[PDB]
DNA sequence: CACAAATCCATTGACAAAAGAAGGCTAAAAGGGCATATTCCTTTTGAATTGTCCA
DNA sequence: TGGACAATTCAAATATGCCCTTTTAGCCTTCTTTTGTCAATGGATTTGTG
């Protein structure tokens, strides 16, 4: 169980945005099989994009532009 | 909350207040009054001595509790 | 047999539930005190006096 | 008492009434703005579409969640097309506009 | 009477509408058929995705079937023989008999 | 999809394009086969198939002939859903109004045709004849005309008249009007013709033809030609097994117009007479006013059973409506409830969920989980594992339930804390564990109180449980930052007596090596779990930059509160658990904990202060029993002396010295005094009765009582309900509140018989059964509330305005009632805050006050801060988020989104529950300008002081010029040394008014002697002396406490003469001496001798309403019954024609256009004269001032001051907390209109009534080019008002009456670009407030761009 | 009802705000538990098939 | 490294069942027409309008 | 002429002729086309084998 939030919300300031990168940092560790950066411990998808943002390492910004280099990549065999 | 907790709160606001408006109906500070200031007759010593500050003798005042009676 | 909680006795005002407590201890005492009669054969001669 | 799915209202296609029928739990009005209280946007917004009235939102979400992707497309809750259509057949047009 | 104002017509279900298990078992089952059918011969899980409702609309008649092979009927009931006879052992079949319950 | 929901009117040919058929029989079914009888109201053809893809006769059945209509009967062969879109239209063979345009607020039909509304129904009912531009040679359009007159013009003209009757009459004559040429003239003829009401009627009607042509609607259309029918499967006719049937009533209503259009088809092909044929139109009228709503008109349609039917406009409108009951309200799958129970042990995150409710709550979760795991290879066989309920579905459960939040919800939402996201712990049982410190917030107690879970499915509703509505993050309540999970019952008790202090037990005055030494001690009997010791304690303190900085000591604690300091973390003090610890003084330390070391410490803390208050509970023993409620001893005596008291006043009555009112009046008093007597008494032997030994000879402490120690502890109880069980139950109340005069001189430990029982019940009925009503109150007011203040959203982070209240502290009459603290707690500086030198600032402008802060404020004790506030706030369509301020849930400020409208709403509304139900009750004159002194009523002496001195009360000082009208007027209290005297005229700068106030004077009316009759010390008064001026003085030893001796004895100085008679009074044979109150120290002692005036002793010396409706009364902006009247306008003012039916009054300025004119009425008082430069808003009479002209005659600011107190101060009566960031917010919303006072070069009328948002953007931007703005006033509206009147339509029609809101926004051709939070729950999309704001943020980029 | 021998006091907060602590010996005599009855029909109806 | 022999790929014929259309049988269901006279039904609360005064 | 005063109105918390005919959709069954179960017939490709 994790109790608390209230790190996440001044890593990802205004608690709101942080819903909404964990929603996507959890979808995106769930539905494409992405590696957690943060060790899984029995521990729902959820609550790793918690931990992932407590380490300062989410961050929506950041996940922005982790996806453009995966869409860049994915466009270098794009031809 | 249970609702006999609720009611008995609402009951002791209910009396409390009650029990203010009648306990302030009656007065003691002094202002000495000695003649109705309705009619003109003396207010009498055993009168004016059970309540200190009665402004009207008894006839008088029993004639306004009357007219409060019917409310206006 | 049960653990009631004293916080409702004084808010609420049953009173007479603690006394019905009270009375009901007494009124067993007086049962426990003639089944520890009856069931040692107590020769009811004593039982009636009881 | 407790439900996931079951039966739904005839008109409007909602769950039932309680434990009688296997019915679902209401979210009353204040029940909805003590959630738009919080920001708690999606949890209103699927329970008041996905969990509730939306027909292709309520039979997606049950695959999306046994095939593990939580994530609705939720829809347009039935009870506004029925309440659109009763206005309507008064002589009131009442449209909705360009997407 | 029975409730603050609740009317006959809350009690009225939808007995048209799937169940939510029900389409679930028909996603599944349309899975599990293009895992038996991806995995048989060229010619026979041809014909038999022609022949019944499989992925497109509504079947033909074993002519209007075989005529797209121009070989007579004989010949594609012939081929679902041995369909039925490569489905029949349950080397591809265990799932499907999964939906089948009783 | 969708972007905005378009309205208007249809046109009959709009009406035809919705169809796929035309409805002609009346018959629905075939009674034998129950196919749909073509085609009636339910009919394949014209509504679509019944089975999926298929024809109604069989012919197709297939997906294969999908799209294909059936050659036999018709039917397209498509879905069964295709049922419920499809719609019919009956073609009607006589136009019928629609009732709505025609039975409403105005009449649409009517004043779009400004003909009075009972003419249109005459004609419509074919009572009478109206011409349609026959020929306007002789008569007019609009002129009624009844058959004899008809028949005459007939004659008149044979031609050129056609006459028209019901509804074709007003269809060809809406044809007839013009719009464009009527509301020019219109505008132009009441500008031409201005007058009071007739513009304003003018301007409201042109407003509608304005409206209409605006709109793309044509007049015509609000007469119905062709009539649509709902699809079938939105009035079923479904069957109930057993052959019956259920039917909706438009079923049977659409069956009434169908036959009454069928009959009337065949009479107008049969050549009927006019009375058949009329009567037969008139009918079918009722039957198309029916189906759009029954009762709207004269009669109610009943069906089968006498019940009245529901028809189209009542499945909208009302709490059993579309929109409340269903859009809003759904029902939800995945779900449950059941009864909730303790769970001790629970953490503060989580609740306990039973296994056989998790299982059927989670199994989509779990199908696919099996299926993953491979113990199942379908969702048929997962679902017969799950059914079976083999070991591993109970160990995917426990893995599904993982990080898997639920939601709990208790039975009335009052608040946003009634919904909370908890971490679910599988249980064995039935019920749902539930912690100890929620059930405060959710308002829970376990009496069978059932609580209902929710489970968020969607990955971002996971996250928003965990992250916004988890439990762990709420523990400050919304309406004040103070917390909310204050331990209760137990807990505060188990503290409580776990810390406090014995004088003599086990182990006192060991000294400990520190707390883990107390506890090794009291877990090993050596010492008591109170017992006075001197402990080392290590205190950490954060002295520096958030560095705990250690500190140990020698404190002189006792076991217990060592044994509790070690679940205080570190950065608090160690002074905060040296007490008792009651309730209050337990949140404290909860709420310093929060302040100082942030939320998760507190959060820990939280639980860990619960868990050793019930440990240590449990070890106490504390029960209660009957020996424990002690009856006082001062009892029987009491109520003796209180019971004589009331015998000889009933004597005295008999004799004729009281009225049976007064005497009454003396009852209740004595037995309230006695009362009050015996609670003292019991008290006092209860509190303190606890007596011990030292070490020692003897001493006296805090007794250990229980039933004082859970109350004294506030845990449960107070001083009045213990005072039933050892006191007396005082007086007891009827049901109207008169006072019953007979008390209840018994307690509950003693009994009580019949009488004193059937007595008190009177008051216990009305108590529970107000109680039992208050239910559908509550949640009414907050509903209102959350309406008006529904659309708004803190949307945006600065306005970057210089406004905003001046906070200054509450006070009455002393020290505040409640500090500058929490006044400006939160709330941000609007400007700089000056030390009270104005050297230089305390705090600059754009500061968030917080504890630090306002306490640095405090040390320097400033009295007026200047901060931001909603109401004066900036942000266009919203509100930004410094002039809202702090939040309250949430320590920092708030974040942009935070849909603030509704917390306002529900801060406001939930305290609501605590109110009443019903409402209740509860140094001299300096000399200005010119005049001579005059009075009246006056009845004074000259004194030894010279001056004279008015015996009587009511006098008033008038200063009367030469000319003779009043120009001052001043109260003169009683006993008024007057200086000057009686008529002298009087210039400034003489005070005739001077006294001592303070002291109530005891004035002498005769000349003589003094001495003291019936006066002793130590019975009567006392023998003091002040050594001030070492005379000693004289104060009556007052009743409350002096010697029940002379208790009954009236102290008293007589007046005397020399020779030792008495000195009579003028006209009355009685002496004269003035018995003396209490607290009256005499300055005049014995032998002295005094004339009239003297002042012989000193005498030490407001009505707020405050039912919960008092509430509502103000925030509906009522105007009071005596509303006092304001200067409208800066000048002098001067009376004019005096009772012109009233008397005139009028303000001219010192240079300004004078002639304002005011009626005030002369029953009511005046307190102006015809010399007063009176300033703008200010009273001139007084009274209950209406808000309206607060708002309007002194600022914005001074309407929100008004508005934001008189509300606080109904809370703080009866001891509820707000903060006023919820009432400034409400409000807003509420003025928030303001009317167009000059069009100036915007698009605006003279007389408008725009949003104050809509007229600010629009002008600001004209200012902000060459061009000019407007002037504007802003106007105020009442929470219902207010909210009635909002840019969205759906937003109202949701709310209150919805005929009527969505009416006129048809006939405006209305559209609606649905922002706001209300609207978007109706159509099943994101708010915009919370996770849903940022998404309506791109939307509303991509939206224009 | 049935009387039992209650006790008054505060018990580790198993019975808090109303809550009560019934011993399992109240279970194992048998005190409370009690018999419920239910009919439950199955008609045959006369479908139109 | 070549001559020979067993199982699949296609048919083809008969023929058997089945349903699609057809022709008749039959209950249902809708018309159609009535001739002593008889001629009228079965709380309280707040406010926005609208007739009715009043200065 | 024009502006207060006071009622009205609306939204919010069980049971009453009938004789006969005629034509229509429902159905009922049987042919006939239309498909589909079985009984054999030659021929590549494979395996048999020295
Ligand atoms: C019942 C209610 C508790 C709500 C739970 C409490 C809280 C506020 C109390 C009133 C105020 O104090 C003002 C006034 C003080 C006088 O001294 C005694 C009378 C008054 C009218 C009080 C009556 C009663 O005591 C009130 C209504
Ligand atoms: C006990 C409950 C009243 C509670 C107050 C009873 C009284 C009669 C019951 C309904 C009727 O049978 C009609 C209907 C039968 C259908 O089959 C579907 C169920 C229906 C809706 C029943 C539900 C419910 O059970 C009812 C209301
Ligand atoms: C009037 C009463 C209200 C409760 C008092 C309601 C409650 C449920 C209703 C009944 C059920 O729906 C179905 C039932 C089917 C039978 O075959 C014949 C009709 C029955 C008796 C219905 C008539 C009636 O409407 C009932 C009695
Ligand atoms: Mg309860
Ligand atoms: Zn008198
Ligand atoms: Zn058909
Ligand atoms: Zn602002």
């Amino acid at each position: 169980a994790r109790v608390t939030v209230q790190d996440a919300v001044e890593k990802i300031g205004n608690r709101f945005d942080l819903v909404l990168v964990a929603a996507r940092r959890a979808r995106q560790m769930q539905v494409g099989g992405k590696d957690p950066l943060v060790p899984e411990e029995n521990d729902k998808t959820t609550v790793i994009a918690l931990r992932e943002i407590e380490e300062g390492l989410i961050n929506n910004q950041i996940l922005d532009v982790r996806e453009r280099q995966e869409q860049q990549e994915q466009e270098a065999a794009e031809l | 909350s249970d609702e006999a907790d609720e009611a008995y709160s609402v009951t002791e606001q209910l009396t409390m207040t009650g029990i203010n408006r009648i306990r302030q109906k009656i007065n003691a500070h002094g202002i000495p009054v000695y003649l109705c200031e309705a009619c003109g007759n003396p207010i009498p010593e055993a009168r004016r001595k059970i309540f200190p500050g009665v402004t009207l003798c008894v006839e008088c005042q029993a004639y306004q509790e009357r007219q409060r009676k019917h409310y206006a | 047999d049960i653990v009631l909680n004293p916080l409702g006795v004084p808010s609420r005002m049953n009173i007479g539930q603690i006394l019905e407590t009270h009375l009901g201890m007494a009124a067993k005492g007086i049962g426990d005190k003639i089944n520890a009669m009856l069931k040692q054969q107590q020769e009811v001669a004593k039982l009636r006096e009881f | 008492h407790a439900r996931s799915t079951g039966s739904y209202s005839l008109v409007t296609q909602q769950p039932l009434g309680g434990k009688a029928q296997f019915g679902g739990q209401r979210f009353g009005e204040m029940e909805v703005w003590a959630l738009e209280a919080y920001g708690a946007a999606y949890t209103l917004q699927e329970m008041l579409t996905v969990k509730s009235d939306d027909v292709n939102g309520r039979t997606k979400m049950y695959k999306n969640i046994v095939d593990g992707n939580h994530q609705m497309e939720p829809g347009m809750p039935e009870s506004f097309n029925v309440l659109l259509k009763e206005i309507r057949s008064l002589g009131i047009n009442i449209e909705l506009e360009d997407e | 009477g029975d409730d603050e104002d609740s009317h006959l017509g809350d009690f009225i279900e939808d007995t048209t509408l799937e169940l939510p298990l029900d389409s679930a078992t028909t996603e599944s089952l349309r899975a599990a058929t293009h895992d038996v059918l991806a995995g048989l011969t060229a010619r026979e899980a041809k014909v038999l995705r022609m022949r019944f409702g499989i992925d497109m609309n509504t079947d033909y008649t074993l002519e209007e079937v075989g005529k797209q092979f121009d070989v007579t009927r004989e010949r594609i009931r012939q081929i679902e023989a041995k369909a039925l006879r490569k489905l029949r052992h349950p080397s591809r079949s265990e799932v499907l008999r999964s939906f089948l319950d009783d | 999809e969708f972007d905005a929901i378009k309205i208007a009117l249809a046109s009959p040919d709009m009406i035809r394009s919705w169809s796929f058929g035309e409805v002609k029989k009346p018959e629905t079914i075939n009674y034998r086969t129950f196919k749909p009888e073509r085609d009636g109201l339910f009919c394949a053809r014209i509504f679509g198939p019944v089975k999926d893809y298929e024809c109604l006769c069989g012919k197709y059945k297939r997906l294969k002939h999908r799209g294909v209509i059936c050659e036999k009967c018709g039917v397209e062969v498509t879905q069964t859903k295709v049922r419920r879109e499809r719609m019919g239209h009956i073609e009607l063979a006589s136009p019928t109004a629609h009732i709505w345009f025609l039975k409403s607020l105005p009449s649409r039909i009517g004043l779009l045709l400004d003909m009075p509304l009972r003419d249109i129904e005459r004609v419509l009912y074919f009572e009478s004849y109206v011409v349609i531009e026959g020929g306007m040679t002789n008569l007019e359009r609009q002129q009624i005309l009844t058959e004899e007159q008809y028949l005459d013009a007939l004659e008149e003209f044979g031609d050129e008249f056609d006459a028209k009757m019901g509804a074709e009459a007003i269809q060809a004559l809406l044809k007839s009007m013009d719009l464009e040429q009527e509301c020019e003239q219109l505008r132009e003829e009441l500008n031409e013709t201005n007058s009071e009401t007739k513009r304003k009627k003018l301007t409201k009607r042109i407003k509608l033809l304005e409206a209409f042509v605006q709109s793309g609607n044509k007049p015509e259309w609000m007469i119905l030609t062709v009539l649509p029918v709902l699809p079938p499967d939105l009035r079923p006719l479904v069957p109930l097994d057993g052959g019956r049937f259920a039917t909706s009533d438009l079923n049977d209503l659409y069956r009434r117009v169908i036959n009454r259009n069928n009959r009337l088809k065949r009479l107008l092909d049969l050549a009927a007479p006019d009375i058949i044929v009329r009567n037969e139109k008139r009918m079918l009228q009722e039957a198309v006013d029916a189906l759009l709503d029954n009762g709207r008109r004269g009669r109610a349609i009943t069906g089968s059973n006498k019940r009245p039917l529901k028809s189209l406009a009542d499945m909208i409108k009302g709490k059993q409506g579309r929109f409340r009951q269903n859009l809003l309200g759904k029902r939800v799958d995945y779900s449950g409830r059941s009864v909730i129970t303790v769970g001790p042990y629970l953490r503060l995150h989580q609740c306990g969920l039973p296994k056989k409710m998790a299982l059927e709550l989670f199994k989509p979760f779990i199908y696919g989980k099996l299926e993953l795991r491979g113990l199942a290879t379908t969702i048929k066989a997962a679902k017969k594992m799950v059914e079976r309920e083999e070991a591993v579905v109970w160990d995917i459960l426990d893995e599904v339930i993982r990080e898997h939040p639920v939601l709990l919800n208790r039975a009335p939402t009052l608040h946003r804390l009634g919904i909370q996201a908890f971490e679910p712990v599988l249980i064995e049982g039935k019920a749902i564990q539930l912690h100890p410190l929620v059930c405060a917030a959710y308002n829970a107690d376990f009496d069978g109180d059932q609580m209902a879970v929710h489970v968020p499915l969607t990955l971002e509703a996971q996250l928003e449980a965990r992250a916004l509505m988890m439990s762990t993050n709420n523990i400050l309540s919304p309406a004040n930052g103070e917390p909310i999970i204050v331990p209760s019952q137990d807990v505060v008790l188990g503290l409580y007596y776990m810390t406090r202090d014995c004088v003599n037990a086990k182990g006192e005055g060991m000294v400990l090596t520190g707390p883990k030494e107390a506890e090794r001690l009291y877990r090993s009997g050596l010492a008591s779990l109170h017992a006075r010791v001197k402990v080392r304690i290590t205190e950490y303190e954060k002295d520096a930059n958030g560095e705990l900085v250690a500190k140990t000591s020698l404190k002189d604690t006792t076991v217990g509160r060592a044994i509790l300091w070690m679940i205080v973390p570190k950065g608090l003090p160690y002074s905060i658990v040296n007490q008792a610890l009651g309730k209050k003084a337990i949140s404290k330390m909860l709420n310093t904990c929060y302040r100082i070391l942030g939320l998760k410490p507190t959060v820990i803390f939280a639980d860990q202060i619960m868990y050793t208050g019930f440990a240590y509970a449990a070890r106490s023993g504390a029960s209660v029993g009957i020996d424990d409620m002690v009856i006082p001893e001062k009892k029987h005596e009491i109520i003796s002396e209180a019971e004589a008291e009331v015998a000889e006043i009933q004597e005295q009555f008999q004799s004729g010295l009281v009225t049976a009112g007064e005497r009454y009046n003396k009852v209740i008093d004595i037995w309230a005094a006695a009362n009050d007597r015996v609670s003292k008494a019991m008290m006092d032997n209860l509190q303190t009765e606890t007596v011990i030994n030292r070490d020692g000879q003897e001493e006296k402490q805090v007794s250990f009582n229980s039933i004082y120690m859970m109350a004294d502890s506030g845990a449960r109880g107070s001083a009045a309900q213990i005072r039933q069980l050892a006191g007396m139950r005082g007086l007891m109340a009827k049901p109207d509140g008169s006072i019953i005069e007979t008390p209840i001189t018994a307690n509950f430990r003693e009994g009580l018989n019949v009488l004193q029982y059937f007595i008190s019940t009177h008051g216990a009925r009305k108590g529970l059964a107000d109680t039992a009503l208050k239910t559908a109150n509550s949640g009414y007011l907050t509903r209102r509330l959350v309406d008006v203040a529904q659309d708004l959203v803190v949307t945006e982070d600065d306005c970057g305005t210089h406004e905003g209240i001046m906070m200054t502290p509450v006070i009455e009459g002393g020290d505040v009632k409640e500090p500058l603290r929490d006044r400006v707690l939160g709330r941000v500086t609007a400007e700089d805050v000056l030390k009270p030198g104005t050297a230089d600032i305390l705090v600059p402008r754009n500061t968030l006050l917080h504890e630090q802060w306002c306490d640095l404020l405090e040390e320097n004790s400033v009295d007026a801060v200047k901060v931001r506030s909603v109401v004066s706030c900036d942000t266009d369509f919203g509100v930004c988020a410094h002039c809202y301020g702090r939040d309250l849930a949430r320590g920092h400020i708030i974040n942009k989104g935070e849909a603030i409208g509704v917390i306002a709403a529900q801060s406001i509304g939930e305290p609501g529950t605590q109110l009443t139900m019903r409402t209740f009750h509860i140094s001299s004159i300096q000399v200005k300008n010119k005049g001579s002194i005059k009075l009246s009523n006056v009845k004074s002496v000259v004194n030894s002081s010279g001056k004279l001195v008015i015996t009587s009360r009511n006098t008033e000082l008038k200063l009367i010029d030469e000319f003779g009208r009043t120009k001052e007027s001043y109260k003169v209290p009683y006993g008024a040394v007057l200086a000057k005297g009686d008529g002298e005229q009087v210039a400034g700068g003489e005070t005739v008014a001077n006294w001592d106030p303070h002291t109530m004077p005891v004035i002498t009316e005769v000349s003589g002697f003094v001495r003291f009759t019936d006066m002793i010390d130590g019975q009567t008064i006392t023998r003091q002396t002040d050594e001030l001026t070492g005379l000693s003085s004289l104060v009556v030893l007052d009743s409350a406490e002096r010697t029940a001796g002379g208790k009954d004895l009236r102290p008293a100085l007589k007046i005397v003469d020399a020779q030792g008679n008495d000195v009579l009074i003028p006209g009355t044979d009685m002496p004269a001496q003035y018995f003396l109150p209490g607290k009256a120290i005499v300055q005049l002692e014995d032998g002295v001798q005094i004339s009239s005036g003297d002042t012989l002793a000193r005498i030490p010396q407001k009505d707020i309403t405050g039912g919960l409706p008092r509430v509502a009364d103000l925030f509906e902006a009522r105007r009071p019954k005596e509303p006092a009247i304001l200067a409208e306008i800066s000048g002098i003012v001067s009376f004019g024609k005096e009772t012109k039916g009233k008397r005139r009054l009028v303000i001219t300025p010192v240079d300004g256009s004078d002639p304002y004119e005011e009626m005030i009425p002369k029953w009511r008082q005046l307190n102006v004269f015809e010399g007063e430069r009176v300033e703008r808003g200010d009273v001139i009479s007084d009274g209950p001032e209406a808000p309206h002209d607060i708002l309007r005659l002194r600022g914005v600011h001074a309407v929100t001051r008004y508005i934001v107190n008189e509300v606080q101060d109904v809370y703080r009566l009866q001891g509820v907390k707000i903060n006023d960031k919820h009432i400034e917010v409400i409000v807003r919303q509420m003025l928030r209109k303001a009317t167009i006072v000059n069009a100036g070069s915007s698009d605006f009328l003279e007389g408008e009534q725009v949003e104050y948002s809509r007229v600010k953007i629009a002008n600001r931007e004209l200012e902000a080019n060459g061009k000019v703005g407007a002037t504007y006033s802003r106007d105020l509206l009442g929470i219902t008002k207010a909210s009635l009147a909002t840019e969205s339509f759906i937003s109202a029609a949701s709310f209150q009456e919805t005929t009527r809101v969505l009416t006129e926004a048809a006939v405006a051709g209305k559209r609606d670009e649905l922002r706001g939070l209300k609207e978007n729950v109706i159509v099943g999309r994101l708010i915009p407030a919370g996770t849903g704001y940022a998404y309506h943020q791109d939307r509303m980029r991509r939206r224009a761009a | 009802g049935q009387n039992m021998r209650v006790a008054f006091m505060p018990w580790n907060g198993y019975n808090f705000e109303d809550s009560i602590l019934v011993s399992e010996r109240v279970v194992q005599e048998d005190r409370f538990t009690t018999i419920h009855i239910q009919e439950l029909a199955c008609v045959s109806r006369d479908t139109k098939l």
